[PDB]
């Protein structure tokens, strides 16, 4: 016999194990977010703790198999994938500490709490705390403080902890044969072994680069003019020429500039459209909104959903007598259970983010038929873009006068698409250079360029070059900024919204094509229509089997990511601004500081 | 009037496995079919080289019965002609079958909390069936070039467990299947239908 047989064998008694016990796992887990209690904790320790173990003992037995003797693609995929040795390289003493400073780090930014100066006794939490200040607030000083003391009392004890997690990282991946930890991230974006669709971990850089140098105009007529009526907003504060402070961008970051529409309105004498009241004048609950998601999704020719999903989700607020999460979440388990947690409210936030959620429930559903190793996504940003295609389909004014939310009297006019498209764009334009920069200090840091003695001083940098964001206050090499960010602090990866940002709008132009739209592409509307149903479902079914790049040409009909459908979508907005800022100043010094007065 | 007893066949308790499956014996009696509706009247017939319409007034010598659960996805494979784990492993048709299968759904029956592991299939062996077979062997299989001995590497059960879960989806769910063969021979048919 030769090895494939064996290796088939191999993986048939894996998986046949590997369905019950993740299942088994799933269901505690389940079990545990939907009644917090200390059994429930004890049930699920134990089934991560043996899942763990399975996974520990079926490792070391697939090093049998060379993968230089193996000429199947799918099989050499999932002995890849098994083969991967992870934190076990290194010796118990270094896994021990790394895992004590990981839970310290998360106890720390889980367990904070600022007191007031004046009243040490008057203590506020972070999430019932410090965002409504940050987000409801016309206080110069007060956003100052409220700056100042979260950055600075959770900003230095972190600092050490975070070098020795670089340290112990960087060890992991030069033991793991990489590079470093950024190598082990962009591991992602990589595909070898198939002519015309290889991908190297070093294209991924220049083609981000690449991106941003045509993104960049239009995030700087953006920022010249928000920076106007900032002026105006707060008086001899904001200079004509200068950048803009951190604590003014609308939350703790500025992450997202979704806090500013309300002094930014282009038209503050048009109405805008809120359902909200609509839907409690004509009294709808969680089934309405569920009801009407799955019609939606039904009318492009997807199946329908399974009674188990109508029997085993929880979509309303138990009560008080019962303790729960309220985090939106899409589980599944396996062995067809599909369940949708979620604290449904009558609103249009939660009537968009049914969609979202049930466009997760289609995808999962989509690659059921696959190995249990390659039940997963093409890519880190598909599923995020499948939601996001979905809710800005539902999110149309024809949808909503077509299901009977508008009145049919509405009068469509160019301020109220202004105003619209303003702020999609303080939304999805105010989060790239951010996550570009985070990233870039990132695997400069991880690559070993910036010295220690030299973090913040690049940081800040880096913000007042690429962002145009200077601090009010100058901060040595004692404070550990960056990592007051919870994806920062709990070790995830950023370049997934980016990427996600580019294929929801590539895949909206790809269905409008397909669904024969004319106009204008932010008023286009998949619903009733099978052939782009059917487009869309022939790359669902793929899953994992198949590269990125293929599944990306099977829709599109490109190899690579671009960017010209989001200046399609955002032209009419791009030619507002420049006609608003012809009569104004386009750019920003980084000379001046809001401390050199 | 002697009636045929279908209850002992299809109102058991407990059933087999698909690798070890029961076969009865029906004779000398009459073959009333309209019981079945009393199980469950949802009984899914599928009848390859005989109608139902013409099987009423026809005699028969024996009658054969056979009783196994398998899961719902698997039905499809209970057909001539069809390839598969169950087709090839556990249980094979001819090409030239004439009889009905028929199946039906025991999810409140067969299923219980933390799993129920009572029930096997065969899934390694070394050749195929052939129509109409029955292996219960329990050896090691051997996968590799060197002696079984014992149990490790490349040396595997061939039994596995199916685990059901009333929280499981519709595929997943456990099915009662039961087969009919009908019989002529060069002897006195004592089969026949109800007048």
């Amino acid at each position: 016999s030769t090895i494939e047989e064996q290796a088939k064998t191999f993986l048939d008694k894996f998986n046949h194990e590997a369905e019950d016990l993740f299942y088994q796992s799933s269901l505690a887990s389940w079990n545990y977010n939907t009644n917090i209690t200390e059994e429930n904790v004890q049930n699920m320790n134990n089934a991560g703790d043996k899942w763990s173990a399975f996974l520990k003992e079926q490792s070391t037995l697939a090093q049998m198999y060379p993968l230089q003797e193996i000429q199947n693609l799918t099989v050499k995929l999932q002995l890849q994938a098994l083969q991967q040795n992870g934190s076990s390289v290194l010796s118990e003493d270094k896994s021990k500490r790394l895992n004590t400073i990981l839970n310290t780090m998360s106890t720390i930014y889980s367990t904070g709490k600022v007191c007031n100066p004046d009243n040490p006794q008057e203590c506020l939490l972070l999430e019932p705390g410090l965002n409504e200040i940050m987000a409801n607030s016309l206080d110069y000083n007060e956003r100052l403080w409220a700056w100042e003391s979260w950055r600075s009392e959770v900003g230095k004890q972190l600092r050490p902890l975070y070098e020795e997690y670089v340290v112990l990282k960087n060890e992991m991946a030069r033991a793991n044969h990489y590079e470093d930890y950024g190598d082990y991230w962009r591991g992602d974006y990589e595909v070898n072994g198939v002519d015309g669709y290889d991908y190297s971990r070093g294209q991924l850089i220049e083609d981000v680069e690449h991106t941003f140098e045509e993104i960049k105009p239009l995030y700087e007529h953006l920022h010249a003019y928000v920076r106007a009526k900032l002026m105006n907003a707060y008086p001899s504060y904001i200079s004509p020429i200068g950048c803009l402070p951190a604590h003014l961008l609308g939350d703790m970051w500025g992450r997202f500039w979704t806090n500013l529409y309300s002094l930014t309105v282009p038209f503050g004498q048009k109405p805008n459209i809120d359902v909200t009241d609509a839907m409690v004048d004509q009294a709808w609950d969680a089934q309405r909104i569920f009801k009407e998601a799955e019609k939606f999704f039904v009318s492009v020719g997807l199946p329908n959903m399974t009674q188990g999903f109508w029997e085993n989700s929880m979509l309303t607020d138990p009560g008080n007598v019962q303790k729960a999460v309220c985090h939106p979440t899409a589980w599944d388990l396996g062995k067809g259970d599909f369940r949708i947690l979620m604290c449904t409210k009558v609103t249009m936030d939660d009537f968009l983010t049914a969609h979202h959620e049930m466009g997760h429930i289609q995808y999962d559903m989509a690659y059921a038929a696959q190995p249990f190793l390659l039940r997963n996504g093409a890519n880190e940003g598909f599923h995020e873009a499948v939601g996001e295609i979905m809710s800005l389909s539902a999110a149309t004014p024809k949808h909503l006068k077509s299901i009977g939310l508008l009145s049919p009297d509405f009068q469509e006019d160019n301020e109220t698409e202004i105003n619209f498209l303003l702020k999609q764009a303080l939304t999805i334009v105010g989060t790239l250079p951010f996550t570009y920069m985070l990233e870039k200090w990132r695997w400069m840091v991880f690559k070993g360029e910036i010295p220690k003695d030299q973090w913040m001083k690049k940081w800040w940098e880096m913000k007042r070059e690429i962002v145009g964001v200077v601090e009010p206050v100058p901060h040595d090499e004692t404070y550990c900024d960056p990592a007051s960010l919870f994806h920062v602090s709990n070790d995830y990866s950023f370049i997934r919204y980016y990427t996600r940002t580019l294929y929801q709008f590539q895949f909206q132009e790809a269905l409008c094509q397909a669904a024969k739209h004319e106009g204008p592409l932010h008023k286009c509307d998949i619903s009733n229509s099978t052939e782009a149903g059917q487009k869309l479902f022939n790359m669902l079914r793929l899953g994992k089997s198949e590269p990125w790049t293929l599944a990306l040409e099977n829709v599109v009909g490109a190899k690579n990511m671009n960017v010209r459908p989001l200046l399609n979508y955002f032209e009419p907005l791009f030619t507002w601004l420049k006609d608003q800022n012809k009569n104004s100043f386009v750019g920003w010094s980084t000379d001046w500081s809001p401390y050199a007065d | 009037t002697n009636l045929c007893p279908f209850h002992e066949v299809f109102n058991a308790t407990r059933f087999a496995s698909v690798y070890a499956w029961n076969r009865t014996r029906i004779s000398n009696c009459v073959a009333d079919y309209s019981v079945l509706y009393n199980f469950a009247p949802f009984f899914a017939f599928k009848c390859y080289g005989v109608s139902p319409t013409k099987l009423n007034d026809l005699c028969f010598t024996n009658v054969y019965a056979d009783s196994f659960v398998i899961k719902g996805n698997e039905v499809s494979q209970i057909a001539p002609g069809q390839t598969g784990n169950i087709a090839d492993y556990n249980y094979k048709l001819p090409d030239d079958f004439t009889g009905c299968v028929i199946a039906w759904n025991s999810n409140k029956l067969d299923s219980k909390h933390s799993g129920n592991y009572d029930y096997w299939y065969r899934s390694f062996r070394k050749s195929k069936l052939k129509p109409f077979e029955r292996d219960i062997s329990t050896e090691i299989y051997q996968a590799g070039n060197k002696p079984c001995k014992g149990k490790g590497p490349n040396c595997y059960f061939p039994l596995q467990s199916y685990g059901f879960r009333p929280t499981y989806g519709v595929g997943h769910q456990p099915y009662r299947v039961v087969v009919l063969s009908f019989e002529l021979l060069h002897a006195p048919a004592t089969v026949c239908g109800p007048k």
